[PDB]
RNA sequence: UAGUCGCCGUGCCUACCAUGGUGACCACGGGUGACGGGGAAUCAGGGUUCGAUUCCGGAGAGGGAGCCUGAGAAACGGCUACCACAUCCAAGGAAGGCAGCAGGCGCGCAAAUUACCCACUCCCGACCCGGGGAGGUAGUGACGAAAAAUAACAAUACAGGACUCUUUCGAGGCCCUGUAAUUGGAAUGAGUCCACUUUAAAUCCUUUAACGAGGAUCCAUUGGAGGGCAAGUCUGGUGCCAG
């Protein structure tokens, strides 16, 4: 029982793309998950679901407007190559690497303490 | 004013700065004898330790006797007596021990039966005199 | 006075001339050697003789409390106790008073701290309150135990 | 360095004599009437009406012709009949001052559904609206405050997702009817 | 003389709290006292009794 | 007047002449619990006090002083002294500065977690790649601001009031208002809690299943009750004592 229609589209020129806020209508159910939405929007725009990164939904008070931002890409290779590491993350097919960030600058300064071969010892 | 001259700003802005003194008010606020005279210093509350009980003889028609306590403070070593009020709270207060002392609402004036006694006491022992009036807290022994 | 120093808990009390009284006893939880590994613990005695200090930081606020009375002395003595140098940064601190480094009768040690170790401390003082009763009575029952 | 506003005020002033008896009386004679919470909850209108009745002399006390008065009348004039008080034929600043605070009291949600009569009393009609059971144009209200403008005061009816609307009971029908059904077996 | 610090307080008796109705709150509460103003009561003659009036 | 220095003008400095300049229009000197301003509080109109504080300008990194290096420093997270204070030594020596962030001592009436992240904003660098306790994000936080629950409704009794009626008292009930631990079912979060969304990963919030309220025991407080000042000559104790 859900409706989608586009707001705000626009064709973008200078990476050949188009974009635009997806206003959906959903009365009576919470926030649709990006999986199924992704799919849909895949067989909505004629483009395999792959490439579809969609992102940052907002149920409205009452219940039934969410709204949430995307742009579809021309290439996977494209968007993989110029696409944010955060929400590639999103997904899971990149996956940011969990080394807290106290712990690198304790491993500059560390690094940054002793002269020389030991540079290689430094690291564990 | 008597002088409504169009050019004796200077004349009267001058006799106004030398009569505000004469206020006895203003005077008290900015010169510092009563300020530094004053042991709070320009504050609500200050900590001291009682040294003795005293009680306090009334003033003409009342006749009572005012429970009150001489406290030393702690930053300038000046002593106090600050009065107990409410029925059966002396009993509390031991001798030696930190008890918070407030004013009494009258910028250096004595109230009263008690004569010159500005002061009362808020707390003891980090427990409050109300709460250990009232029943809800007990003296930690 | 007495006040009675341990990584474990604190304990104040008095002293009359036969009677013993007790006036306050507190915990502090002061994180242990271990804490961390690695990271912390070659700063660790560092931070932790800072915390250390701290918790004598709260015995002195305590002592000034109790054995101060208007940067003077109401009661007669004080005895500072503690274990493994407790009671010596209490006396050496600045928070402690000068007024009373002219009067710091006795610092006494202690083991695993407390009322049994206030009495031992007390028995150490022993020959520094002769003019009392309980000690002369401490030391002939002494001799009549031997 | 922060990003933040720290932009804000109090809404409201306190009277100026605590005990007369003739304002003890008015503030209860409304409150009777609008089934209110409490005082402050009039006094911030009561400020609302300062702020106007303020203006409204500024724009009196300038000359006449000031293209400042005249667009500044107009505003505020076109704020006064959208919520619906004055009558457009009505508009001038001077009828400001035989202006009364009832009159928007009047345009409040619950006393505005307790005369629609869609509630039975005008502390029920706000026990309703506080319960989330009515809607203005596909618009879940939670609050009684709103100032309903006339273009949407028609529009008011029963909420869809609502066990009073065409939907699934609310959370005491839900005990009442599995302890019942239980009850039968 | 200190002798007499808390005497009477003391002596009276300590007679223990008796169990009330709740009393209605809030916005109810308010509309209740309006009420019992205006809504009840009819005009009478004379000088008005105050609320906790008793004799 | 003539030079020195200095990037130039000038007692900036040097030398030689002249003897001037300010002052009851408050100079000069002393104080200031004074960094300044943009502003805030208060108000009829006039005014009064405050303004360290997230934007601008100034000055400063224990005290004073001196300097290299540099386009730019009289730099303090760069050096050299003396002074103040502190840390180790095999005795010859070594090294030092949180008015950066956290945190701590001390002073006090008086003031927060050694948390996460460059994903947003911007900045630096030789830079399409690095770094950023600037900044942002969470934790605590009754300095304060906005909205908003802790019951609502019906039927039975009763007391009353517009109606018909009735000599009053009472009677008839279309009308009601209140009350009654008299019944009747209807409605909700707070919370518990599956599931998404949120988001760097989470959390909170919004949406949603399922429990979650009849004394809706899911127990709302602080101050008062002679006057000033809205409100008990109610009851028991004390008797210039206590307060
Ligand atoms: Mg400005
Ligand atoms: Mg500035
Ligand atoms: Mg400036
Ligand atoms: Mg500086
Ligand atoms: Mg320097
Ligand atoms: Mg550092
Ligand atoms: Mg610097
Ligand atoms: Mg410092
Ligand atoms: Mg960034
Ligand atoms: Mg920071
Ligand atoms: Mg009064
Ligand atoms: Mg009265």
């Amino acid at each position: 029982t859900v409706t989608i229609r586009t707001r705000k589209f626009m064709t973008n020129r200078l990476l050949q793309r188009k974009q635009m806020v997806i206003d959906v209508l959903h009365p009576g159910k919470a926030t649709v998950p990006k999986t199924e939405i992704r799919e849909k929007l895949a067989k909505m725009y004629k483009t395999t679901p792959d490439v579809i990164f969609v992102f940052g939904f907002r149920t409205h008070f009452g219940g039934g407007k969410t709204t949430g931002f995307g742009m579809i890409y021309d290439s996977l290779d494209y968007a993989k190559k110029n696409e944010p590491k955060h929400r590639l993350a999103r997904h899971g097919l990149y996956e940011k690497k969990k080394t807290s960030r106290k712990q690198r600058k304790e491993r500059k300064n560390r690094m940054k303490k002793v002269r020389g071969t030991a540079k290689a010892n430094v690291g564990a | 004013g008597k002088c409504r001259g169009l050019r004796t700003a200077r004349k009267l802005r001058s006799h106004r700065r030398d009569q505000k003194w004469h206020d006895k008010q203003y005077k008290k606020a900015h010169l510092g004898t009563a300020l530094k005279a004053n042991p709070f210093g320009g504050a609500s509350h200050a900590k001291g330790i009682v040294l003795e009980k005293v009680g306090v003889e009334a003033k003409q028609p009342n006749s009572a006797i005012r429970k009150c306590v001489r406290v030393q403070l702690i930053k300038n070593g000046k002593k106090i007596t600050a009065f107990v009020p409410n029925d059966g709270c002396l009993n509390f207060i031991e001798e030696n021990d930190e008890v918070l002392v407030a004013g009494f609402g009258r910028k250096g004036h004595a109230v009263g039966d008690i004569p010159g006694v500005r002061f009362k006491v808020v707390k003891v022992a980090n427990v409050s005199l109300l709460a250990l009036y009232k029943g809800k807290k007990e003296r930690p022994r | 006075g007495f006040i009675v120093i341990d990584g474990s808990g604190a304990l104040f009390g008095t002293l009359q001339g036969n009677t013993r009284e007790v006036l306050h006893k507190f915990t502090v939880d002061l994180p242990k050697k271990h804490g961390r590994g690695g990271q912390s613990a070659l700063r660790f005695a560092r931070l932790r003789m800072e915390k250390r200090h701290n918790y004598v930081r709260k015995v002195a606020e305590t002592a000034v409390q109790l054995f101060i009375s208007g940067d003077k002395v109401n009661v007669a003595g004080l005895v500072l106790a503690g274990s493994a140098d407790f009671k010596t940064e209490l006396s050496q601190s600045d928070m402690f008073d000068q007024r009373l480094q002219s009067k710091v009768l006795k610092l006494v040690d202690i083991s695993y701290g407390g009322e049994n170790g206030f009495n031992q401390a007390i028995e150490l003082s022993t020959e520094v309150l002769s003019n009392v009763k309980f000690i002369q009575e401490k030391k002939l029952i002494g001799r009549y135990f031997d | 360095p922060v990003a933040r506003s720290w932009v804000c005020r109090k809404t409201y002033v306190t009277p100026r004599r605590p005990f007369e008896k003739s304002r003890l009386d008015q503030e209860l004679k409304l409150i009777g009437e609008y089934g209110l919470r409490n005082k402050r909850e009039v006094w911030r209108v009561k400020f609302t009406l300062a702020k106007i009745r303020k203006a409204a002399r500024e724009l009196l006390t300038l000359d006449e012709k000031d293209p400042r008065r005249l667009f500044e009348g107009n505003a505020l004039l076109r704020r006064l009949v959208r919520i619906g008080v004055l009558d457009e034929g009505k508009m001038k600043l001077d009828y400001i001052l035989g202006l009364k605070i009832e009159d928007f009291l009047e345009r409040r949600l619950q006393t505005q559904v307790f005369k629609l009569g869609l509630a039975k009393s005008i502390h029920h009609a706000r026990v309703l609206i506080r319960q989330r059971h009515i809607r203005v144009r596909k618009q879940v209200v939670n609050i009684p405050s709103f100032i309903v403008r006339l273009d949407s005061q028609k529009h008011i009816d029963f909420s869809l997702r609502s066990p009073y609307g065409g939907g699934r009971p609310g959370r005491v029908k839900r005990k009442n009817a599995k302890k019942g059904q239980g009850g039968a077996g | 003389s200190l002798a007499r610090v808390g005497k009477v307080r003391g002596q009276t008796l300590k007679v223990a709290k008796q169990e009330k109705k709740k009393k209605r709150t809030g916005r109810a509460k308010r509309r209740m006292q309006y009420n019992r103003r205006f809504v009840n009561v009819v005009p009478t003659f004379g000088k008005k009794k105050g609320p906790n009036a008793n004799s």
